[PDB]
DNA sequence: TATAATGGGAGCTGTCACGGATGCA
DNA sequence: TGCATCCGTGAGTAAAG
């Protein structure tokens, strides 16, 4: 049962979500990249307030925002706001949307193609 | 030729500017012209006047704006893809309360796109259209609850984005409710805040079926307003800390702050009139003296009890009456998204007025523009409904101009639009037109203003009527709400008049929309025209009364597909209407004032005026559309013509002398032809492309840049390694296709190199290497190719470099080429024609002339259209056409039938005769009798009973004729259809779905990033799209082999597509296939869901599909 | 690295029907 | 044991865009 609880939160293969230079020079990439992003920031920033000794109200704050963090990335929008990019009111595409809809993974790419 | 008209009815008025929503309501909300004292507190001066001024202390207030002239003119913006736009300027004063320091400045905002004298956008250098919005207007609607019978739910509304939704409904337990931001409390609560005591309430509501007792709650009153007011943020924040001031804040900016809450002005107007009240401001309450005074809740509230108990003169609402929906035009949109990036502004202003030194801060150290440029940009590239513009002819862009839109920002979503919505309802009659709709899923969601409407201040749709006072029928004109409408009894506009007297003893009128016999006493108003019920397009339709309305709907539609022909000709058949849209559209030019002709040539047409001065008007010549069609203007007048004010000087694309001319006259014969024109298609003369019938020029962009990179230039050359010169024949010196060459698939239009990837040559690189002795060049071909199945004639070249005068591209492109191809496309199989009724089909067969069926005389027919698509859609009118067609063949004349009013059953059989007469008593004085086969058919025909028995044959064919059926051979025998066949000039346009555009086909090409699977689209050279149905398909017949090609070989089975084109082009046959690696993808990102996926066997032992390369 | 500064803004809305979990009397 | 009530979820295909 334990295993519903992560400790390890896998990464994508960087593939599977890519960093790649259009024609003319600019570059594109997937959401997935920012969601790490966010994650990564403030796992990081949660070390080092541990190694720092920080007050309990900081670190709550901290693990809340870590959780909410995972939220986002595995299934945006499912609990609370969307997270979006600076600028815009899109949501952000996290694994559950690249998997289910009409554009899901399955429908778009496996039953048909 | 002569233009004999039809048509009773004289139309009072003339048809307002078909422009105007958009023109006028631009125009309104810029005040460009009005100087600064004299503006109107409305559109971005409003905006300017809600925003400031911004204060804590330092307060920055606005005096005034103004607009600069264009940096640069329209035909300047779509060349170099600039926006056509003014500099805006604001004046602006800074002033520190406590030193009285007042500094003034002012500052520039940037650019706001300027609309052009049609009613269009330029944006980056494209034509676009902001297309107006309906929606619910503003104001205080009364609905039924649909739960509970009895009791009704008070809603309201202020303008979008201007405030919340609030609801008052009666309860079952009694006690009246009030939502808003989705909280339901007790009215009570607020009515106290409001400062209203029990003594007040009671009085005012008393009367009312004891219901003010669910109104009575004595813990309201037992406190004073100001904690009743803490009460309440309490119950709307829960955990905000109940302060006094941050209260008095919230409620404040939730029901009395103007630059919060904001019904329209609509919503004021329609507020004082339901209510029975009058309004100070725009909001519910105000903020006098420290305390609340009420507005609007108690007039609500007592209205709500009123229609609740049932005393009379209170009506529930109708929500989709157009006296409760309004329209939002290209000003107010535009307006809002300004008032947005003013807000955005005003943060960033007190952002910098917080810190800062304080000493030295003047307006222009306090204002960035950026936040408030990024929402007009926004607004006018990626709206919804800020559309690229439909100029496909010129009525594509009129009827474009007139759409209204129920989606887009503020709007509906759709799914989430049921038949309500949808509905043409009663007060549609005159404001928008019934038929001018989408078939598929927007329809009743796109709709078309009506002809003779017009919007008023508020937004309401408004059409005119004729006064008519004791059966006299003025000429003075009124313009209509559905409101005002529903006061009287309005005539229709056909009911006959001797002199201004109503003649008729019962006349057709009606009533709230409910149609009624009426006497002339009763009567106070009268419809203008039949033309006020449609739109311009469906106003295009000749013998409309005798059309089922899905099929007129298709034809109104199909218009604005039209392409412009290079022999364009108005219709034989005419609305009246044809010269008014060419007029509006600005598709032609005419003279300014009297004047005689001074110089006429293919560039310019030079006019001497009667002020003695030289006008000299350019034409523009061969110009590319946002649809690629051509759209160029030709001299329709010669030197020392003397021409009056309004002349044509010039025909417009798809114009014939000023005449509206969307296609082609063609002589038709209705009749099947061996299957050729089974299911709606078309069988067509030869001798339609030996005459450039159906003939349109068209013009391709293609262009390409050349960048820095890191790994070397791109640049644009001639020197294109491993290319004969038969490949490099039509290049310039510079690398540049030379103007005037014919380009087919596969040419080069610009070389350009491009430095190789760093890459170690293959070993086998390396030995062809030195078996050839040949040094690999450091660049590779990347030139800009003719893409499959295009090409034509090189017109333009354009070359932008950078260190050139004017030039600046974005950052990194060294230089910029862009090369015009010009295609004159022939009519051919495949290509879509459609006349005016619905009639549309797809040219199946292209017969050489001597195969067509002709006329005794040796005339060939040019189209041959199947009777078979006729008595399923009803759309009786293309006969009536064709037959008044045919006698204008040999009369020589074109006629205006107006809709309704127009050529009936007797007049076009009196024109017929004649007809007759010209075509037949010149065949009897030439020295001819009637033919053998005439006989035959004749004999035919009088086993029809088509023809009396016992006349002569001249008296038979002239039946026949009258009846519009003539004798036609058949080419390929001689011998006569054996009944005579209905033949007559119709008018068919050519629509802008021509095959070229859209034959494609693929073995194998690009794949996508993640999926690796085919790219889609044309332009990819893509894949069609084999989807779950096709699967399914596949499934049913059990072709599990052909469905495992299409999920595998073909798709993203990555070896497996390698292996089957190697044994293709080897001849062996294709492997058996591997796993596809979009499964690939699905396992893992199930796995970066912490999700196992494992692929066992039989054994349950896992199977690696990924052969290792992913196990340590 | 040193005047003092100590709790936030944006909601935004014409379905719809079902299915299944929660909430009361 | 029974109802109201709320939250989540899904709502046609291909084309171009
Ligand atoms: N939104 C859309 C628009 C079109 N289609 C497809 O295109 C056809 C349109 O029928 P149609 O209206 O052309 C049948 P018509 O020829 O007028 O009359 P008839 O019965 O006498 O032959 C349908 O058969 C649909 O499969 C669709 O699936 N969804």
């Amino acid at each position: 049962p334990e295993w519903m609880i992560l400790e390890a939160v896998p990464v994508l293969p960087p593939d599977l979500r890519p960093m790649v230079q259009v024609d003319g020079g600019r570059f594109a990439t997937s959401d997935l990249n920012d969601l790490y992003r966010r994650l990564i920031n403030r796992n990081n920033r949660l070390k080092k307030l541990l190694a720092q000794g920080a007050p309990e109200i900081i670190i709550r704050n901290e693990k809340r925002m870590l959780q909410e963090a995972v939220d986002a990335l595995l299934d945006n929008g499912r609990r609370g706001a969307p997270v979006t990019n600076p600028g815009s009111d899109r949501p952000l595409r996290s694994l559950t949307d690249i998997l289910s809809g009409k554009q899901g993974r399955f429908r778009q790419n496996l039953l048909g193609k | 030729m002569e233009i004999k008209r039809f048509g009773r009815i004289r139309e009072v008025i003339p048809l307002p500017p078909l422009t105007e929503i958009q023109v006028e309501s631009y125009r309104r909300a810029l005040q460009a012209d009005v100087p600064p004292e004299k503006r109107e507190n409305v559109g971005i001066q409003a905006a300017f006047r809600e925003t400031f001024p911004i204060e804590e202390g330092l307060v920055l207030d606005f005096l005034e704006y103004r607009l600069g002239e264009p940096p640069f003119p329209q035909d300047e913006c779509r060349e170099k893809d600039l926006t056509y736009q003014a500099p805006l300027y604001a004046r602006l004063q800074l002033i520190h309360k406590d030193t009285g320091l007042i500094k003034e400045d002012e500052v520039f905002l940037g650019h706001i796109p300027l609309m052009t004298e049609d009613g269009s956008f330029i944006i980056n250098g494209a034509d676009r259209v902001i297309v107006s919005q309906i929606h619910r207007s503003p104001g205080v609607y009364f609905t039924p609850d649909p739960a509970r019978p009895g009791r009704y739910i008070a809603s309201i509304i202020p303008l979008p984005k201007r405030g919340p939704w609030i609801d008052l409904e009666v309860e079952p337990n009694g006690v009246v409710s009030m939502k808003v931001n989705k909280r339901k409390f007790p009215l009570v609560l607020l009515l106290r805040v409001l400062g209203y005591d029990q003594e007040t309430l009671a009085r005012e509501l008393g009367a009312y079926g004891e219901l003010v007792q669910g109104l009575m709650d004595e813990s309201v009153f037992a406190m004073r307003p100001e904690e009743a007011l803490i009460r309440l943020f309490t119950l709307l924040r829960p955990g905000d800390p109940p302060k006094r001031d941050k209260a008095v804040a919230y409620v404040y900016g939730l029901i009395a702050d103007p630059r919060r809450y904001d019904l329209g002005e609509a919503g004021r107007y329609k507020a004082e009139e339901k209510l029975g009240i009058r309004l100070s401001g725009r909001t519910l309450a105000r903020f006098e003296d420290g305390e609340f005074k009420d507005e609007v809740f108690l007039p609500t509230l007592r209205y709500l009890f009123a229609l609740t108990a049932g005393v009379p003169g209170h009506e529930v609402d109708d929500i989709d009456h157009l006296g409760n929906r309004r329209i939002r035009t290209v000003g107010e949109l535009m307006t809002d998204q300004f008032r947005v990036g003013l807000a955005r502004l005003a943060r960033g202003v007190r952002e910098r007025m917080l810190m800062g030194s304080e000493d030295s801060l003047t307006p222009a150290k306090l204002v960035n523009s950026r936040p408030l440029e990024a929402a007009i940009r926004e607004f006018f590239s990626r709206s919804q409904l800020s559309q690229f513009k439909d100029e496909t002819n010129p009525l594509s862009s009129l009827r474009h101009k007139r759409r209204i839109s129920a989606l887009g920002p503020g709007g509906l979503t759709r799914e989430r639009a049921g038949f309500d919505v949808r509905d043409v309802h009663r007060t549609h009659y005159g404001r928008i037109c019934p038929v001018e709709t989408p078939e598929g899923a927007n329809i009743g969601l796109i709709t078309s203003l009506a002809a003779y409407a017009r919007v008023d201040e508020l937004g309401f749709i408004r059409t005119p009527y004729r006064r008519v006072v004791g059966g006299v029928v003025t000429d003075e004109v009124v313009y209509m709400t559905a409101t005002e409408e529903d006061r009287y009894t309005i005539a229709q506009a056909n009911t006959p008049l001797e002199g201004n007297r109503i003649a008729a003893e019962r006349v057709v009128a009606r009533r709230k929309g409910e149609p009624v016999i009426v006497s002339p006493e009763e009567v106070e108003f009268m419809d203008v025209s039949p033309k006020q019920v449609f739109s311009v397009n469906t106003n295009l339709i000749p013998f409309l009364e005798h059309d089922d309305a899905n099929r007129a709907l298709m034809g109104s539609n199909m218009q604005t597909q039209a392409v412009p022909l290079i022999r364009a000709q108005a219709p034989v058949v005419m609305t009246g209407l044809e010269e008014r849209v060419v007029r509006d559209s600005l598709a032609a030019l005419y003279a300014e004032e009297d004047g005689e002709v001074a110089k006429v040539d293919g560039n310019r047409i030079v006019v001497r005026y009667e002020d003695g001065r030289l006008v000299e008007y350019p034409l523009r010549r061969f110009y590319r559309s946002n649809q690629g069609t051509a759209l160029d203007q030709r001299p329709r007048v010669v030197v020392g013509q003397r021409v009056r004010k309004g002349d044509l000087l010039a025909d417009g694309p798809a114009s014939e002398n000023g005449f509206l001319a969307l296609g082609q006259n063609v002589l038709v014969a209705i009749m099947p032809f061996d299957g050729y024109n089974f299911e709606d298609a078309i069988v067509i003369s030869e001798e339609l492309l030996k005459r450039d019938f159906y003939t349109s020029i068209h013009i391709e962009r293609y262009e390409i840049e050349a960048r820095d990179t890191k790994l070397g230039p791109e640049r644009i050359t001639r020197d294109i390694p491993h290319l004969s010169e038969a490949a490099l024949r039509d290049l310039d010196e510079e690398g540049v296709v030379r103007i005037g060459a014919e380009v087919k698939p596969g040419d080069i239009l610009v070389g350009r190199t491009s430095f190789k990837g760093e890459s170690e040559p293959t070993p086998e690189e390396r030995l062809l290497r030195s078996i050839f002795g040949e040094k690999a060049r450091d660049v590779k071909d990347t030139s800009l190719r003719v893409p499959p199945g295009e090409g034509g004639i090189v017109v333009r070249t354009v070359r932008l470099r950078r260190g050139d005068p004017g030039v600046e591209l974005k950052p990194g492109v060294r230089e910029v080429v862009r090369v015009y191809v010009a295609q004159k496309r022939k009519l051919q199989v495949g290509d879509k024609l459609a006349n005016r009724h619905g009639n549309k089909g797809v040219v199946a067969k292209i017969l050489p002339v001597e195969d067509m069926p002709h006329l005794p005389d040796g005339t060939p027919v040019d189209v041959i259209l199947n009777p078979l698509g006729v008595p399923s859609r009803m759309n009786l009118g293309q006969i009536l056409e064709t037959h008044l067609g045919l006698a204008g063949y040999f009369l020589g004349q074109r006629y205006i039938s107006p809709i309704f009013d127009g050529a009936k059953e007797p007049e076009i059989k009196e024109l017929l005769a004649q007809a007759f007469e010209v075509y037949f008593g010149k065949r009897k004085g030439e020295g001819f009798g009637v033919d053998k086969r005439e006989v035959e058919v004749l004999r035919r025909a009088e086993k029809l009973g088509l023809v009396t028995p016992g006349k002569t044959p001249e008296e038979q064919l002239k039946e026949l004729f009258l009846q519009g059926k003539v004798v036609l051979y058949d080419g390929r025998t001689g011998e006569p259809i054996e009944g005579p066949i209905v033949v007559g000039q119709m008018f068919i346009m050519k629509l802008y779905h021509m095959v070229e555009d859209k034959m494609h086909a693929r073995s194998t090409g690009p794949y996508s990033l993640i999926t690796q699977q085919p790219l889609g689209g044309k332009a990819q050279f893509g894949g069609q799209r084999f989807g779950e149905m096709e699967v399914w398909a596949l499934e049913a017949y059990g072709a599990a082999h052909t469905l495992q090609e299409m999920l595998t070989l073909k798709s993203d089975d990555i070896e497996g597509r390698n292996a089957a084109y190697e044994a293709i082009i080897k001849g062996e046959d294709v492997p058996e296939p591997s796993v596809p690696e979009s499964f690939r993808v699905l396992v893992k990102e199930l796995q970066a869901l912490a999700l196992d996926v494992q692929t066992l066997d039989e054994k349950d032992n896992p199977v690696d599909i990924f052969e290792g390369l992913a196990s340590k």
